[PDB]
């Protein structure tokens, strides 16, 4: 019970995975997705590396942090290191 | 550009969308992003400022599909003796022509057809169908409909797909009809089907009488109703089914009953199982077939 | 099983497939010469949704596929006072 | 001291020649023995030090314990798992079954029973050709071994051995006059033994021994054996034999052609082409003794073809892979008589390979006839009722018309299959209680799916008034599930299992139809399983309310309108209200609680423990028990 | 699948 935004520069993927799971199940994800081998992307959390040894239960994904209507962002790149490189969303318009 | 009432102009918009829509009813090949982008385009004309054009989609969109059926039908009824084999190429054309044109005006049929007598474009394509090309081609539909069931009867092998597409269209262009979807269908096919195979099946039951007795008759007619029970299967509604099969054992096996009570006598007080177990099945079905039947065998 | 949902920015929100259905719309994008059945982009170009609102048209998407039969006290979704109007006329052309 | 008899049972059996010396020394007679002679457990064996030394073949351990410690060579144990319980074997027995030539030859010369008798009458020496060790069956045969000793289904060194690939024990087994013509417990010889496993080294020797030709127990011949194992190396040696005569072995040559025609890894077209119309031309080359076949009149289940007599019929449908199965099929039961054990399998392949390929209505008669005849012959079919609901589901989901009598039949067999297992569990023993619980299980499971596809069927009047004649039989017959739930409860619960193939695209629960059909049917409205739970309290805990409220609304409206007690408790006394878990349940079942002074009266009643027996109603003594 | 799986 765990909601994850995978974001690419642009490419953004909405996941679900249960409570008790682990950043190898998210890198097959994404390969299964973005049609990318496991062995040169990695994940990420708030612009910081994330191992593919631990669970996203302790990593910081708890089910009170990423519901599904404000899932947690996390990051991706790719090797062609490269630098994490997320663009942010369009400006919302002021209050007329 | 954002989802916001813009101005647009309609004479150009429906010449950049009606491009798509004559390309989807005749289901040719329209790439993905023109799809796509057009979906855009019923929803600029539909909240267009100021004065939505929802109004005006749909009148020429109705206008250009009774300007493509009736041009339809001039080319199905223009070819003479082919004119179920046109019908079929030409509604298997425009029903999925039809539903992939509905799917594009999804936002003029949710927001401005059902919020405000007026067809959503789904119900309006099949509707102008039965209006256009069904209905002045109904007399000569349900004449060589029933020509190529006769020769079906007759031992020869009709196209079944075609055969049974076209009568099935009779009741998938009344898809969208709350009340009694298949009026269309028992008024224009059944009603004249059922009284074409009730003369046709009178002719039979008096032909098979007069060159066979009754431990023949009754053989060749279970032949003939398992034959109907796939002579109609393959051709016809699957509502059609109990019909059929009740006309055509009461105007064979309910008309003759004459002809096998009498006859009951001698079938069962000679064992004859084979045609004991005939008679049943053909008499179980009759409203009063069992009842002497029964009572012979107890006398 | 995940079409992809492209923005006003080329922002591809890639979502799961039955979740984007939920939609009418959507499931009417890929209805017709737009199905592609060959399980291979399956993409949809929205041409007039700015990313952002995008953004949350998705989040609503795993909103409402995880809370639909549980009414069990749901929480309420967050729209911002800035994104509505937005968002609004963005579910108005993505019905529901 | 029984820490140490541990340690010691762990040292041998991991070779610890340092630390199990360490372990016995400074020990008495008394110690000794009590530390080489205990049956220790470990990993669901009992096992003692000295036996667990033979099974992982460390000889120095061995040698250390019998040449010192002098230990006794007949120690009891259980050895080995996967089939093998077999208690009683000594140290010998086991080295045997590892294949440890050094291991035997230790024990027999410190004085190993070499004619040791397990509980199932087990030889080393058949130990020692299980392995398939030449060196081992050499020194027990040298050592005095009885090869004549079988066990109490009659296997001698001789069966044992022809079961597995070891060319060099059954001929030298043969060299020490192994009989020939033992009869095992179901008749069987052992040419019936390698004929089944494909040796033909193993099989050309025993004609060269004389094997003198014998049918089994239940009267097929070893040459049948190996002719429907599709083997045709085996069964194309036996003409030299010259017993034969001629009806046998053309028998079959048929029954080889036949066997190819069906087979999931032995199929070819070519290959069963050849034998079949090579045994067709030695029926009809030599004129005067010319062999004509009874041919069997035409199954419905075996299409409409009566075989093919005249030698043009079989070249014109040799094309036609159909045909070509379909007579293969019918010499296949004539020869066994279609009551054999491999009879219906093969037509089960043959069914699922013409289902893969959109093809559906000549698959279902292929599996009435594979149904018919394991019915006649006592045969459980809970796989074969599954896989046909699971082909039904594929049907329905594919949008196909599902013919309704082979429905019709299939619940007939359904619960006659049902009431088999009924009988059975009640004559089965604890042997075999659990596998007969979960084939029970199965069937019902299976029957439920029935009679939902049943419902997603559109039928005909009498069709659906036999259906539910059926299932009203099968009610009345009462059946229960291991935790007591009835025919209703898996029709309301969600927990109730379904298969992953196809039958989730047709068949759920709970299901409206299939509630109402059973309630249709004079179903216990108000059974109570075991731990307490109506049929309402199984669906107003249904988790998934809004999604599906037209099927709990269904159900809870026919089970209260079928008279189920909506106030009835549970053994915790928990009424359907309290077993909610939901208020979408609890208030529809509100609105369905018509509220009777009957219920409270008889709730007051059971309340203050107020004696009611036989001073009320026989039918209201049930009914304060509901509450 | 039918005899792929379900043959056995």
């Amino acid at each position: 019970d765990v909601f994850l935004m995978i974001r690419r520069h642009k490419t953004t993927i909405f996941t679900d995975a249960k409570e008790s799971s682990t950043v190898f199940e998210l890198k097959r994800i994404v390969e299964g997705i973005l049609k990318r081998p496991p062995d040169e992307q990695r994940l990420y959390k708030d612009d910081q590396l994330l191992d593919d040894g631990k669970t996203l239960g302790e990593c910081g994904f708890t089910s009170q942090t990423a519901r599904p209507q404000a899932p947690a962002t996390v990051g991706l790149a790719f090797r062609a290191f490269e630098a994490l490189c997320i663009e942010p969303f369009s400006s919302p318009p002021e209050l007329p | 550009t954002s989802l916001k009432p813009r101005v647009v102009d309609f004479d150009e918009t429906w010449n950049k969308l009606l491009t798509t829509i004559k390309a989807v009813v005749m289901l040719e090949y329209v790439e993905r992003a023109t799809w796509n982008d057009r979906f855009s385009d019923i929803y600029a004309l539909c909240v267009a400022y100021p004065e939505p054009l929802g109004e005006r989609l749909y009148t020429e969109t109705k206008i250009f599909l009774e300007n493509h059926v009736r041009h339809l039908h001039k080319r199905v009824l223009e070819s003479e003796e082919q004119v179920l084999v046109m019908y079929h190429r030409y509604w298997e054309e425009y029903s999925k022509g039809a539903d992939y044109m509905d799917c594009l005006y999804r936002y003029l049929n949710t927001q401005f057809i059902k919020k405000n007598p007026l067809m959503e474009i789904g119900e309006l394509a099949l509707d102008m169908w039965r209006k256009l090309m069904v209905e002045p081609l109904q007399a000569i539909l349900i004449r060589m409909l029933l020509r190529e069931i006769k020769n079906d009867r007759g031992g020869e092998d009709p196209n079944q797909k075609v055969i049974h597409g076209v009568i099935n269209s009779f009741v998938h262009v009344e898809q969208y009809k709350k009340k009694f979807p298949l009026k269309f269908y028992q008024e224009i096919f059944e009603s004249p089907f059922l009284t074409e195979t009730g003369e046709y099946y009178k002719q039979e039951a008096s032909n098979l009488l007069q060159e066979s007795n009754c431990s023949q008759y009754m053989e060749k007619v279970l032949g003939r109703l398992k034959d109907e029970e796939i002579r109609c299967r393959k051709y016809l509604h699957p509502s059609s089914y109990t019909k059929v099969i009740h006309e055509c054992q009461q105007r064979m096996v309910a008309d003759h009953l004459q002809f096998l009570h009498a006859e009951c006598h001698n079938i069962i007080r000679q064992e004859k199982k084979n045609d004991m177990a005939n008679m049943y099945v053909l008499l179980r079905a009759v409203s009063t077939g069992l009842p002497h039947m029964i009572q012979e065998l107890q006398n | 099983m995940y079409v992809k949902l492209i923005s006003s920015d080329g922002h591809e929100f890639i979502v799961k497939r039955e979740h984007a259905l939920t939609s009418g719309t959507i499931k009417a994008m890929l209805s017709g010469p737009g199905q592609f059945a060959e399980n291979e982009t399956n993409e949809v170009n929205f041409r007039e949704i700015p990313s952002h609102v995008l953004s949350k048209v998705c989040m609503y998407f795993t909103y409402k596929v995880r809370y639909t039969n549980s009414s069990t006290e749901i929480p309420e979704f967050p729209i911002a006072p800035e994104i509505a109007l937005e968002l609004l006329m963005a579910a108005n052309f993505l019905d529901c | 001291m029984e820490g140490l008899a541990g340690y010691v049972y762990k040292a041998a059996s991991e070779g610890k020649v340092l630390t199990l010396a360490a372990l016995l020394l400074n020990r008495s007679e008394s110690d000794i023995r009590y530390l080489l002679g205990y049956v220790s457990q470990q990993g669901g064996q009992r096992s003692t030090p000295l036996i667990i030394a033979a099974r992982n073949g460390h000889a120095k351990v061995v040698r250390l314990l019998l040449e010192h410690y002098r230990v006794q060579t007949q120690q009891t144990g259980t050895v080995r798992f996967d089939g093998y319980v077999i208690d009683g074997a000594t140290a010998l027995w086991c080295a045997a079954g590892a294949g440890h030539f050094e291991v035997v030859k230790l024990l027999v010369s410190h004085g190993a029973n070499v004619n040791h008798t397990t509980v199932t009458n087990s030889t080393p020496l058949r130990a020692a050709c299980f392995d398939g060790r030449l060196d081992i069956v050499k020194y027990l045969v040298e050592n005095n071994a009885n090869i004549s000793i079988a066990n109490k289904y009659d296997n001698t060194c001789l069966m044992i051995a022809a079961y597995k690939g070891h060319t060099d024990v059954v001929r030298y087994l043969l060299e020490q006059r192994a009989d020939p013509n033992a009869k095992a417990h179901c008749g069987a010889t052992a040419l019936h033994f390698a004929a089944e496993a494909g040796h033909i080294d193993i099989v050309k020797e025993l004609i060269k021994w004389r094997a003198a030709i014998v049918v089994n127990g239940h009267g097929m011949t070893p040459l049948k054996v190996a002719a429907e194992s599709c083997k045709a190396d085996v069964v194309e040696l036996l003409l030299s034999h010259a017993d034969c005569d001629r009806r046998s072995r053309i028998e079959a040559l048929e029954l080889l052609g036949a066997s190819f025609a069906n087979d999931r890894e032995n199929y070819d077209i070519i290959k069963t082409y050849h034998y079949l119309y090579l045994a067709m031309l030695e029926r009809f080359q030599d004129g005067d003794n010319i062999l004509e076949k009874e041919v069997l009149p035409p199954i419905h289940a075996y299409g409409n073809r009566t075989e093919c007599r005249n030698p043009q019929e079989l070249e014109s449908i040799r094309q036609d892979r159909d045909a070509l199965h379909m007579e293969g099929l019918i010499v296949r039961e004539r020869i066994l008589g279609a009551d054999n054990i491999d009879v219906s399998h093969p037509i089960i392949y043959r069914g699922a390979v013409y289902a893969d390929n959109m093809e559906f209505e000549q698959c279902i008669k292929l599996w009435l006839h594979a149904l018919h005849l394991r019915q006649k012959g006592n045969r459980n079919t809970h796989k074969d009722l599954l896989r046909f609901a699971q082909v039904f589901s594929q049907m329905i989901h594919l949008n196909e018309t599902v013919k309704a009598p082979d429905i019709e039949c299939v619940l007939r067999c359904s619960v006659l299959e049902i009431e088999q297992s009924m009988n059975r569990v009640k004559n089965i023993s604890d042997a075999d209680v659990h596998n007969a619980m979960d084939n029970y299980e199965c069937n019902l499971y299976t029957f439920l799916y029935l009679v939902c596809i049943s419902t997603k069927t559109q039928c005909s009047e009498e069709d659906q008034c036999k259906i539910n004649k059926q299932i009203y039989n099968l009610i009345h017959l009462d059946p229960r599930t291991r935790e007591g739930f009835t025919l209703l409860h898996l029709a309301v619960n969600s927990n109730t299992p379904v298969d992953d193939f196809h039958t989730n695209d047709v068949c759920s629960f709970p299901n409206a139809l299939v509630t109402k059909l059973l309630l249709d049917c004079g179903a216990e409205v108000n059974a109570v399983d075991n731990e307490g739970n109506s049929a309402l309290h199984i669906i107003v805990q249904y988790n998934r309310p809004i999604s599906d409220f037209l099927t709990l609304h269904s159900i809870i409206i026919s089970l209260v309108e079928a008279g189920a007690h909506t106030d009835m408790t549970n053994k915790q006394n928990k009424t359907p209200l309290d077993k909610s878990t939901t208020g979408v349940s609890e208030i529809l079942l509100k609105t369905q609680m018509k509220m009777s002074l009957k219920c409270l009266a008889a709730r007051a009643v059971r309340a203050n423990d107020i004696n009611y027996q036989d001073q009320i109603p026989r039918t209201l003594e049930e009914f304060v028990g509901f509450h | 699948k039918h005899s792929l799986d379900l043959l056995s």
